[PDB]
């Protein structure tokens, strides 16, 4: 049947090698497998043992070129010969990618069938340079108002999301990937940002859990997952980034705008420093080996906003690092700080405070700043910056419990209706559009007056009449995405209308 | 300079002897030399092998080498300081190791290739002669070094052949045709 | 293969042995040394060239001679599996140490198994409630998950997972496997003889559970792949048998313990704490060859020694990654005397969502959560200063949130004989009732002594009653 | 349709297990023998060609 | 294996060709190696230890470490100026520096 | 000579080895050059080995390297290009123009190494320079052909400190600048590129004043720690032969560090305290001697440091702390206190900040505002736990003076014109001393504290509180 067809095409595989180079397997364990010969091997190369197993080559030694195993070494044996594949790792990038869970090496893992490709690139490609990269200027919106208010997202730009462990960790990213829908689904491809989500470290499970959400939310018709489950090789995770990155690079050439999250990196440290100390390379700092930094910088330089003349294309980039014991001294958390352009610190104290999603927002940055925040959402936030300061400062003073001073107390009331109004539900991206109001609202104070515990009840009340009311108000915000005289009075009457309900 | 560096350890002390005997002009005569005393050293099985670990000092082991030029009086003189070298190093565990190095070296100097047809069984002689000619038809062969064929015997390669000799091998064996027909049709 | 070979090396438990036959064994094939100790079980780990493989020692290596005969059995140790183990302990090796003799082997599968692939995976999404309140409230478990522990073991940790099997285990019913690496010998002892009164084990008749137990004594290497062997036979019934079983593992800390032993005299370059480099790669594969496939569900109770309890130790941390469900268990809420002494604001469930459970049970938690770390937050003022000298808005909290803690504990009836308290299991349903009038203060009138070691909000009522006489 | 795909399935490992027994009935030949003559004089005219 | 003068292949060719020390390597020294600032000297038998050792890029040293077979000498100078196999004669007075 | 033909023998990361010809010496720091598909690859001769097998350090990937491969030998330190034409192009490490702005027309080229001036050479004469920036004008100033350092947090605004720092000083400067960027993003470059052809600083088709070397992190780690010799040696050619004063200004200094000790791991030396490299003090030390003020020229460096994590007892901001001449931290409080400089006043000393050398009113204006706000630092928790009521009454007013100061330190930068969108505004050195010993005389305290925050002079305290008043 099938079968019928497959035999037909394995009997059309046949042809002899001429196998130029050579070499005996006999070092070999721990899946690092040491071969003697190669003499003509280019580094990087990957490298077909004879027993179907591949293996890409690390080290080269003038005695044995120490080739990791991309298998386990349970099909491997001693002195086997090894026939150099002669091309340097390369994964099939294409739009095929879209809608399709794939391995390392590019195998549909959802088995989807074959990998619609309308390439191959390699594992390794230099970064934009200063010359092709024009500054950023395209604002992405997360969705969660918090985020868009206080750490911008654009294009091109790094920022890591940093935090105590699985705190809904992958959630936080996921919400993210989830309010792109609304702009995916429209047609306007100047605002398409093809979404990677890469899984670097975790179990098929999780992954399976994610892939299903993205199916519930249809959100997968414009996801690609690349994966890199706990089962797969060291060498393959170690491999998972980069590859990831040429995928989000065939995007990046169209022109066409992406974003890739690169969840976890944490654990690529982890896969770095089983290669490395299986290679013999002398430990490195904290263990994890010393050019860890640039394997790290080298693959978070390659999302950037090309140049007008490289078609303005955009990867844009969101890390991941978890942070053991948020420890931010630890060597790679430190060293992953200082190559990103934002901080979006998560606390966990806060997490359980309730303030979900959970953002300290003191250790909260965004490097690169309000030149891709809504220039509306700027206009309505201006103060929101100083209040969250001034509720910090209040709230420090206010422990000691010292009768506190009415401008200590009015900043104190303002800060706690500002926090609540904060808080959104996982797994339900708010429209921007009808974020701008309620910013707008608490930062003219009117829900400073309104009581504490019905400000939920308040915020969705207020979308209620806005929708009922003043829809056409919000169209307006959608439309001009300023807020002028005229809609600044409109949304301030509207305000102040929903005042008493 | 060697004819092609070859063996870190062991073979630093194989590339000396092979460029020091180079500068002796006579590299032959010495192999040839070593070549008789060492195959005297491993006819002399009491203490020629049981002596062959080292446990015993370095005026012992002196001592041993005084008896070693006894046995020959040709030995030329670069392969007596090479016995000086390994009485001094006091390394005796690498002397047939050294041996055999000083071997690749020579006949790499001489120039004769190598190479081995390993099979699951041993090929016919007509067969042998093919390949012999054929790889001496091969660019492969230099004009200028000539071929070992070895034959070996290794079942566990199931049928076929493979050819090896230079880092260029051919591998048509059974085995591996039918692991990758099996393993495409477990696809 | 009878490969015949001789022991080079005996450097630890981790023999070196010197095939003088050009045919080799592949790694993770697996040789029988044969000595007047009988078979010793070795599998190969390393090939380190010239003829000469060093191999793991699964059994002890005292008494060995250098250049003894060693005879390799080929391929992966295949253990036997069936529903013929069900009524077994079994040994690594896959002895029957429970001493009812040869089992009748059916299948005798490898060891080592590879795990199954992204396409086979099933994501669950069932309720399993304990009957704990502390697990039913704070991080609901569900069937086919990985349910996790921490904190020191044996110490109310062994405890705790004797409770889910009393609970749980009966209700399940069928296939269920109980994989004990490095536990007391004893301890273990206690727990055939328990099981064996609990008819779950019924020798006279079948026995729905089977038992594969490792014991602390057993050597390092042993105790590597006892948990191999157990997953082994939780696969059988996972695919085979395509039922649905249980499987309980402690403490999956020695699996990692065991590794990083055997790691320093294989010759790998220490990483940090001194943890394998392969640490995660081997937790990894194993945490994999544990899931709920499409063609069975398997319920995993996992459970981690932290040692010095200390969760940022890099073994822990890994662990807590594979893992579903936590509730890790702290030493701090044992001193409070609260057993169970989960920490509530360290447990978590992919469980505990407003979907899952809905909005009204998501809603109660919620309001616990944020009571409680408000408890926490507020735990420096009360040290400094009384709590006289907090506010009096937080006073009311304070007061509530001591009542909730109280509240918490809840008699286990497997720790019957320690606390002394009947246990009594609370209904999901009832759970959630209890919490949300407490929450609503309906019943904050009473003493902190009421709601102290006591059950349900009915039992906290009655028990005020006795309190008053 | 589930089921009829897991036949398609089991047709194919059912199928593999006969390409095992296929191949113990080449190497047990003298086919075992006339196929290693293809290949030596097949590498011949490979190794000639180069 | 074991780091010996005799590992340097150059030491271990005039060995070979019979070719001995004869007080230019128990005077005087050659370089070995040169790595991190230290040179690492086969030959200098007659130093006395923490000796004051001047190289032929004239460069000066001390021998913090006197091993078997090398001598480890600290260079007071730049790295740049000094290259292996270079004679290194033994200025053979220790640490001194004028006082008055 | 004849080119040294060398094998590789070793691709193991940057560190790559090679085995040179025998009977031909290659020497400690040398230059080779290995002929690849994309440029050459240029190796460092880093350590000889022995059997003319060197060990060298990568300046470029090295993906793809084939075991063995001709290695030819350009001998000597890799030898940048200098002249006056290098100005107004960014060349990177190996010293070719990344702006392609065609091959530099070279007039000389130089080692990247080269030796610090001698003892005697050496004689610096103090100089104030004037920032314009208040609170580092009055609480630290700077001096001309210094050794400024702007100790800080990460990216805290602190490539926009330095922005500042150029945009004031560099355009007023009549001397040349370098910009050398070590190990810093891409985005950062190309703002930076942008940014310093609309302030004209490069005019593409006019003149330039200002060179850029730009450095980034996506080069090797070998290849980041020879950005900073390069820069250097562009310094020096000013600074001799061009015999005119620059105003070196490297980025950031932590990536220096960095860079090394990753590639010291790969040189095989044990690694030293904290990781750091054990040769850290002299690689520092020689790239700090290297820059100085001789008799030829002056060198005014402004070089950043990031402190990791904020830890200035971290070994790394510590070597550099002694290093530098004119200390400035730049701390993530003051920062938060939403005062932008972020400098932090109380931590903030200067080798020119002595009375005599400043001038003694200069001197005592400045002690009195140390004073008071380290006083108020000193009540702070006072007040925090038992309120300003408890406090005395000379107290009470030191405060609201503290609190006045603490805001009337905040400036708005003209490079935040984008930032913020406020008015950048310079400030004369005198009218700062003279604004400020008004304050503390206390001959504005009858204006509001929010009528300090993000003024200039005592013209704009008045002017912003009467504007406040409305």
């Amino acid at each position: 049947e099938v079968s019928s067809i497959l035999e037909e095409r394995i009997k059309g595989v046949s042809d002899e090698a001429n196998l130029n180079e050579t070499g005996r397997v006999l070092a070999v364990g721990d899946g690092i497998a040491r071969v003697f010969g190669l003499n003509n091997i280019q580094a990087e190369e990957l490298v077909e043992f004879s027993s179907g197993v591949k293996g890409m080559a690390l080290n080269l030694e003038p005695g044995q070129v120490g080739i990791v195993l991309f298998g386990s070494d349970r099909l491997v044996k001693e002195g086997e010969l090894v026939k150099r594949t002669g091309n340097i790792v390369d994964v099939p990038v294409g739009p095929g990618l879209l809608g399709r869970v794939v391995d390392a090496l590019g195998n549909p893992i959802d088995g989807k069938g074959p990998i619609d490709a309308a390439g191959r690139s390699r594992a390794q490609v230099k970064a934009p340079g200063i010359l092709p990269r024009r500054s950023v200027h395209e604002p992405v919106q997360t969705g969660l108002k918090a985020v868009d208010a206080l750490v911008p997202i654009g294009r091109g730009q790094r920022e890591l999301i940093i935090g105590d462990r699985q705190t809904g960790k992958t959630a936080v990213a996921l919400d993210t990937i989830l309010n792109q829908k609304r702009w995916n689904n429209g047609s306007d491809e100047s605002k398409k940002l093809y979404c990677v989500y890469v899984a670097v470290g975790q179990k098929r499970s999780t992954v399976a859990q994610l892939v299903q959400t993205l199916e519930q939310h249809d959100a997968m018709k414009y996801s690609i997952i690349v994966a890199a489950t706990a089962s797969e090789a060291a060498p393959l995770q170690y491999l998972a980034p980069f590859t990831a990155a040429s995928i989000g690079e065939w995007f990046r050439d169209n022109g066409k705008h992406a974003l890739i999250v690169y969840d976890d990196l944490s654990k690529q440290a982890v896969a770095y420093r089983q290669l490395s100390l299986l290679l013999r390379r002398p430990p490195g700092r904290e263990a994890y080996p010393g050019d860890v930094f640039y394997l790290h910088s080298r693959l978070l330089e390659r999302a950037a906003k090309l140049s007008e003349k490289e078609g303005s294309g955009s990867l844009t980039a969101l890390p991941v690092i978890e942070t053991q014991g948020g420890d931010v001294s630890a060597y790679i958390p430190t060293n992953v700080i200082s190559i990103t352009d934002g901080q979006i610190f998560l606390e966990a104290e806060l997490f359980y405070k309730g303030i979900r999603p959970a953002i300290n927002v003191g250790l909260s940055v965004s490097r690169v700043g309000s030149a891709a925040q809504v220039k509306a959402l700027k206009q309505v936030a201006g103060s929101l910056k100083l209040f969250l300061a001034q509720y910090r400062e209040v709230a420090a003073f206010a422990q000691f419990g010292s009768d506190l001073d009415a401008s200590t107390k009015q900043t104190l009331v303002r800060g706690e209706r500002l926090t609540q109004l904060l808080k959104q539900n996982q797994y339900s991206p708010l429209a921007t559009e009808e974020q701008v109001p309620l910013i707008y609202a608490g930062v003219n104070g009117h829900l400073d007056g309104i009581e504490l515990s019905r400000i939920g009840e308040f915020e969705s009340s207020f979308l209620s009449y806005l929708k009922s009311n003043h829809n056409e108000l919000l169209t307006e915000i959608r439309e001009k995405g300023e807020l002028s005289k005229e809609l600044l009075a409109s949304l301030k009457s509207a305000t102040e209308s929903f005042v008493a309900t | 300079p060697p004819p092609v560096r070859l063996f870190g350890v062991e073979g630093t002390y194989a590339t000396a002897l092979y460029q020091a005997a180079a500068k002796n002009s006579s590299i032959d005569a010495a192999f040839q030399s070593l070549q008789k005393v060492e195959s005297t050293v491993k006819k002399n099985p009491k203490l020629g092998h049981l002596l062959l670990n080292p446990a015993l000092s370095l005026k012992d082991r002196n001592s041993v080498i005084d008896a070693i030029v006894e046995t020959h009086k040709n030995l030329d003189g670069y392969v007596v300081n090479l016995l000086k070298v390994l009485s001094e190093n006091n390394r005796l565990g690498c002397f047939e190791k050294i041996a055999s190095d000083f071997g690749v070296l020579n006949d790499a100097h001489n120039g004769l290739l190598k190479g081995t047809v390993t099979s699951a069984e041993p090929l016919d002689p007509k067969s042998f002669k093919r390949i012999e000619k054929a790889l001496s038809a091969s660019k492969l062969v230099g004009q200028g070094k000539s071929l070992k064929l070895e034959n070996v015997v290794k079942p566990e390669i199931k049928g076929g052949l493979i050819v090896e000799l230079g880092d260029k091998t051919v591998d048509l064996s059974i085995s591996t045709k039918i692991q990758k027909l099996n393993k495409v049709l477990e696809d | 293969t009878p490969i015949t070979g001789k022991v080079t090396a005996v450097i630890g438990a981790i023999v070196d042995v010197h095939f003088e036959q050009s045919e080799l064994p592949a790694i993770l094939n697996a040789l029988e040394i044969k000595t007047p100790q009988g078979k010793l079980v070795l599998e190969v780990a390393q090939h380190l060239g010239e003829n000469t493989v060093r191999t793991i020692a699964m059994d002890g290596t005292e008494g060995l001679v250098r250049g003894e005969k060693v005879l390799d059995t080929g391929g992966p140790i295949s253990v036997p599996v069936g529903r013929e183990t069900l009524g077994r302990i079994i040994n690594v090796i896959g002895e029957p140490i429970d001493e009812r003799g040869p089992i009748k082997s059916k299948l005798r599968k490898p060891i080592h198994a590879d795990p199954p692939s992204f396409a086979e995976q099933s994501t669950s999404a069932e309720i399993l409630e304990t009957g704990i309140k502390v697990v039913d409230l704070l991080a609901p478990y569900a069937r086919g998950g990985k349910i996790g522990l921490f904190g020191g073991a044996g110490v109310g940790k062994t405890v705790f997972i004797q409770e889910l099997i009393n609970n749980i285990a009966k209700a399940h019913g069928g296939f269920s496997v109980f994989t004990g690496v490095g536990e007391r010998t004893r301890e273990g002892n206690d727990l055939y003889r328990e099981m064996k009164e609990t008819g779950v084990i019924n020798l006279e008749g079948e026995s729905k559970v089977a038992l594969v137990f490792g014991q602390m004594n057993e050597p390092p290497g042993a105790r590597a792949r006892v948990a191999l062997t157990g997953l082994t036979i939780a696969e059988y019934f996972r695919d085979e048998e395509g039922q649905d079983v249980l499987l309980f593992i402690d403490n999956i800390f020695r699996f990692t313990q065991a590794g990083s032993e055997v790691s320093a005299l294989l010759g790998r370059i220490p990483s940090a704490v001194g943890y394998q480099p392969t640490l995660a790669t081997d937790m990894g594969l194993l945490q994999e060859r544990i899931t709920t496939t499409k063609k069975g569900s398997v319920t995993s109770v996992q459970a981690v020694y932290v040692p010095a309890d200390d969760l940022t130790d890099p073994a822990p941390a890994t662990t807590f990654a594979h893992l579903d469900a936590t509730t890790v268990l702290s030493r701090g809420i044992s001193e409070l005397g609260i057993y169970p002494a989960v920490d509530p604001l360290d447990s978590k469930s992919r469980l505990l969502d407003a979907a899952v459970v809905g909005q009204e049970h998501y809603d109660v938690a919620s309001k616990v959560q944020e009571t409680l770390q408000t408890y926490k937050s507020l735990q420096d003022i009360i040290a400094i200063l009384g709590m006289d000298e907090l506010s009096e808005q937080d006073k009311l909290t304070v007061e509530r949130a001591r009542k909730i803690q109280r509240f918490l504990s809840q008699p286990f009836a497997v720790a019957e004989v320690f606390t002394g308290i009947p246990g009594k299991l609370v209904r999901l349903k009832d759970t959630v009732a209890s919490f949300k009038a407490v929450l609503e203060g309906k019943y904050d009138n009473i003493p902190e002594h009421a709601f102290y070691m006591v059950g349900g909000i009915e039992d906290v009522v009655a028990k005020a009653e006795k309190l008053a006489a | 349709v589930r089921y009829e795909a897991s036949l398609r399935q089991l047709e194919q490992r059912q199928l593999a297990k006969s390409v095992i027994s296929r191949v113990q009935s080449e190497l047990g030949n003298p086919k075992f023998q006339e196929k290693v003559l293809q290949q030596s004089i097949s590498e011949i005219e490979q190794l000639l060609s180069k | 294996t074991k780091a010996q003068p005799t590992e340097v292949s150059s030491i271990l060719e005039e060995r070979i060709k019979g070719v001995s020390d004869e007080a230019n390597l128990n005077e005087t020294g050659r370089v070995l190696a040169v790595g991190d600032g230290i040179a690492r000297v086969f030959g200098l038998n007659n130093i006395q230890a923490e000796e004051l050792v001047e190289f032929s890029s004239g460069v000066k040293g001390m021998a913090l470490n006197l091993e078997p077979g090398q001598v480890g000498i600290v260079l007071f100078g730049s790295d740049r100026l000094v290259k292996e196999g270079e004679l290194v004669k033994r200025t053979g007075n220790i640490v001194d520096v004028p006082v008055g």
